[PDB]
């Protein structure tokens, strides 16, 4: 696979973080 | 590093100002992403490259208890880092500043998600 | 025209011509002072581009059309946000239930 | 408070456990910052007011402005200019205007002959030696020398 | 199993800076909610996937 | 000065392929690495460009400037000189005059009345040195409204190399009133036609002009009749209204474009 911007759409981090998905 | 409106050669726009990593060529006056925002400018008085910054904003989130159960709430400034926040108990997160919570250590079990892996409730 | 133009000019007609700006809707600016529309002060009555801005309308019976006086009213009013303070020329009628 | 703006947020006076999203906080500007390439060729304005020697009436120079800013700086701004009117645009908004072509005129007259350079009026100078347009939006200065 | 989170500041995206706009908003009504209340949904969801 | 020359020996027009020749920056805006697309007015990739020659034969022809155009020069010894351009030509309109004179360069846009037989002229003798003799271009200019020269230099006509040393180019375009001069320069070893491969020309100059433009003419290095002018290349391509896809890199320089309807 491969922080605001001037108009103001916001990508928005996960709810658990991609070591605690690893973690279950 | 203030939030401003700024205006280059008739440029107008808002943000933050910054001195680049990036490098221009010879003759260009903005430069921008790949979106084709103006992501940086080039001073027409002393040409050094400067990048733009738009003012960090967003949703203050609240978090609270049931109203039977309390009147105490929780700030949370999303996306902000909590440097320019007093212009308007604290903590930060990569989801971001908790205003209002007593950051603890103790990993008790969720309740009010809030990202990157935290999430509060209310406790003694 | 018929009434307020004078044959030696009507001047009992003032306007504003200049003001730090432009004033606030449906205000009225009563201030007489000398407007100081150049980077100078004046103190006193006069002095160098600080001009009087209330000037004067001519009004005569020999101006031509557009030219001459025209007589305004502008009617102004709010809308049933309220109860009523002028009805038109309608009778109320029976009431039915 | 926060309390009252989700109070406010719901339009409810009850409010369970939750994160609620509300008011989106943005830095209100502090001021704004200008930048130009600062002028450099500014209009060449000493020869139309400082030269030492103007022409005859009938002679009236005429030369051409271009490529360049134009300043009223010290034109305007210097009370011994003992009259002026631009008349289509307030004398205080000729900085923040522009030209498209230009030319400028020099010359001398006598102090009563003055009011005769009016578009559409008479005496001498006016008919026989300098005559302007009945539209005439450039603009008009004059001194007592 | 999810999408990237998103929402947006409907009012900075649709007339940025400008108060002139804003009042032609708040002619149009709810529009602004509605185009959050709607990325919460989703956002909540990824969560909730 | 002017003097109507007919002295040369006589040749049809020549033409070649454009390659990837004719593209420029197209907007005065940095990016770096990224794929961008623009819309404008472009020599299209792969056109039959024409072809010209100083040699007993010199092209100079009145070519038609349809939109402006696209202009390259291989060269030795600086032959190709300067440019003129206008619609009148005869001082009923305004027109544009564009030299590199033996001392400095000169820019002007008046109401001119150019030559019937134009060039730059020069000493040519043996004495290992050559200097400016005459220079036949226009003789009327009554109404001026553009005034733009180089500072002094000293700019040669000797040499002898064989084979195309310099690859000399430019777009000119003439827009809102404004002209655009575009160009670049890259050193070369070619022999009789254009380098394939890509590059982007640079915006040179932008000047005030105001012409409305149908032809051009250019100027070329040189008892009047009967001459000797030196050995030099150069080709003329039109430009249409089209779509081009380009690489901008992580120096953000160009690195290549993409002609969309080829
Ligand atoms: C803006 O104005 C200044 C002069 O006031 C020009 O820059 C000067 O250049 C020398 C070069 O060695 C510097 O040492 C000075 O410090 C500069 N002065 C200032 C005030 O910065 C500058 O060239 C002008 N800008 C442009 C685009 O020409
Ligand atoms: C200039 O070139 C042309 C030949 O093509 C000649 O000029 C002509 O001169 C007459 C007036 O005597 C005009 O009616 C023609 O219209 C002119 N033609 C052009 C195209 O200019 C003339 O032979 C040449 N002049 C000299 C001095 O050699
Ligand atoms: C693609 C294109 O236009 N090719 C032309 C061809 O049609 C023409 O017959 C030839 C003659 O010069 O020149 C080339
Ligand atoms: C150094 C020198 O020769 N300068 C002249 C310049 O004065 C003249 O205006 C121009 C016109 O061709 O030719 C060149
Ligand atoms: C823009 C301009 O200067 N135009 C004038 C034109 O009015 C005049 O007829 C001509 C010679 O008389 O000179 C030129
Ligand atoms: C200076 C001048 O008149 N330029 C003309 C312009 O007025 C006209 O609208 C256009 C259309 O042909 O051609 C050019
Ligand atoms: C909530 O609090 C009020 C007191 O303010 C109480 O009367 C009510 O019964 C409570 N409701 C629940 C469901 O606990
Ligand atoms: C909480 O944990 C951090 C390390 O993650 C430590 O530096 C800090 O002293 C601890 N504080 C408390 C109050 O336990
Ligand atoms: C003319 O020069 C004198 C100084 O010799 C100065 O007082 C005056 O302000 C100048 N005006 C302009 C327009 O240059
Ligand atoms: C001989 O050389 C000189 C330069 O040294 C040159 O000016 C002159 O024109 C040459 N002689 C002749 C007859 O042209
Ligand atoms: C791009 O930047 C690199 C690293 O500084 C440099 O070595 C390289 O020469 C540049 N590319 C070109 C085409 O000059």
């Amino acid at each position: 696979v491969t922080a605001q911007k001037f108009n103001g759409l916001t990508v928005l981090p996960p709810l658990l973080t991609d070591e605690m998905i690893a973690q279950y | 590093n203030k939030c401003v409106n700024f205006n280059f050669n008739g440029l107008t726009g808002t943000g933050v100002l910054t001195e680049s990593n990036k490098k221009f060529l010879p003759f260009q006056q903005f430069g921008r992403d790949i979106d084709d925002t103006t992501d940086a400018v080039r001073d027409p008085q002393t040409l050094e490259i400067l990048d733009i910054t738009p003012c960090s904003f967003g949703g203050v989130s609240v978090i609270t208890p049931g109203t039977n159960t309390s009147n105490q709430v929780a700030v949370l400034y999303q996306g902000v880092n909590c440097t320019e926040v007093p212009v308007a108990n604290v903590f930060q997160t990569r989801a971001g500043c908790l205003i209002g919570a007593e950051h603890v250590n103790n990993s008790y079990e969720c309740d009010i998600p809030i990202g990157a892996g935290i999430c509060a409730s209310y406790q003694t | 025209n018929n009434l307020d133009s004078k044959v030696g000019g009507n001047y009992n007609y003032l306007y504003r011509l200049f003001r730090k700006s432009n004033l606030k809707p449906f205000e009225r600016d009563i201030s007489t002072e000398i407007y100081q529309a150049g980077s100078t002060p004046c103190n006193g009555v006069e002095g160098f581009n600080c001009y009087f801005p209330l000037q004067s309308y001519g009004f005569q019976p020999t101006y031509g059309v557009g030219y001459q006086p025209y007589r305004v009213v502008v009617l102004s009013f709010e809308l049933l946000h309220a109860p009523a303070t002028v009805c038109g020329p309608k009778k109320s009628t029976n009431l039915v239930k | 408070d926060p309390l009252s703006e989700t109070k406010c947020t719901l339009k409810s006076f009850t409010v369970e456990k939750g994160i609620y999203q509300t008011s989106n906080f943005r830095v209100q500007p502090t001021e704004s910052i200008v930048r130009f390439p600062n002028i450099t060729n500014l209009c060449p304005f000493g020869e139309v007011f400082n030269a030492t020697r103007f022409a005859s009436v009938y002679a009236w120079n005429r030369k051409r402005i271009s490529n360049c800013v134009a300043d009223y700086s010290v034109l305007y701004n210097s009370a011994s200019f003992s009259t002026f009117k631009c008349y289509g645009v307030s004398p205080t908004k000729l900085n923040d205007l522009c030209f498209t072509n230009v030319y400028a005129d020099s010359f001398v007259i006598r102090g009563d002959e003055v009011r005769q350079i009016a578009p559409g009026q008479t005496g001498k100078i006016a008919d026989y030696n300098y005559k302007l347009p009945d539209d005439f939006t450039g603009c008009v200065i004059a001194w007592n020398s | 199993v999810s999408m990237t989170k998103t929402s947006v500041d409907c009012t900075m995206y649709i007339c940025g800076d400008s108060t002139e706009c804003s009042n032609l908003l708040l002619q149009y009504g709810s529009f602004c909610t509605q185009l959050n209340r709607a990325l919460t949904g989703i956002a909540v969801e990824q969560d909730k996937n | 000065q002017c003097v109507n020359l007919t002295t040369r020996t006589q040749l049809p027009p020549a033409y070649t392929n454009s390659f990837t020749r004719g593209v420029y920056y197209p907007d005065k805006v940095f990016r770096s690495s990224v794929l961008h697309s623009t819309q404008d007015l472009f020599l299209p990739f792969f056109s039959n460009v024409t072809w010209f020659h100083a040699i007993k034969r010199f092209d100079n022809p009145v070519l038609p400037f349809n939109d402006g155009v696209y202009f390259a020069s291989t060269e030795k010894s600086n032959i190709i000189r300067g440019w003129i351009f206008g619609t009148t030509l005869d001082s009923k309109t305004q027109s544009l005059l564009i030299v590199n004179n033996a001392t400095n360069v000169v820019i002007k846009v008046c109401e001119f009345q150019f030559c019937n037989d134009p060039f730059l002229g020069v000493y040519h003798k043996n004495n290992k040195s050559w200097m400016e003799s005459e220079f036949r271009v226009y003789s009327s200019a009554n109404n001026c409204t553009f005034e733009y020269v180089s500072q002094p230099f000293l700019m040669d006509l000797e040499g002898k190399q064989g084979n195309f040393k310099n690859l000399r180019e430019f777009v000119f375009k003439n827009i809102d009133g404004y002209f655009k001069i575009y160009s670049k320069h890259t050193p070369i070893n070619l022999v009789r036609d254009l380098p394939q491969g890509f590059s982007a020309l640079e915006p040179l100059v932008d000047l005030p002009i105001g012409i409305n433009i149908t032809r051009f003419q250019t100027l070329l290095a040189l008892s009047s009749s009967g001459w000797t002018a030196g050995a030099a290349a150069y080709y003329v391509g039109y430009l249409q209204p089209r779509t081009f896809l380009l690489k901008y890199n992580e120096n953000g320089t160009i690195t290549d474009a993409v002609d969309c309807a080829l």
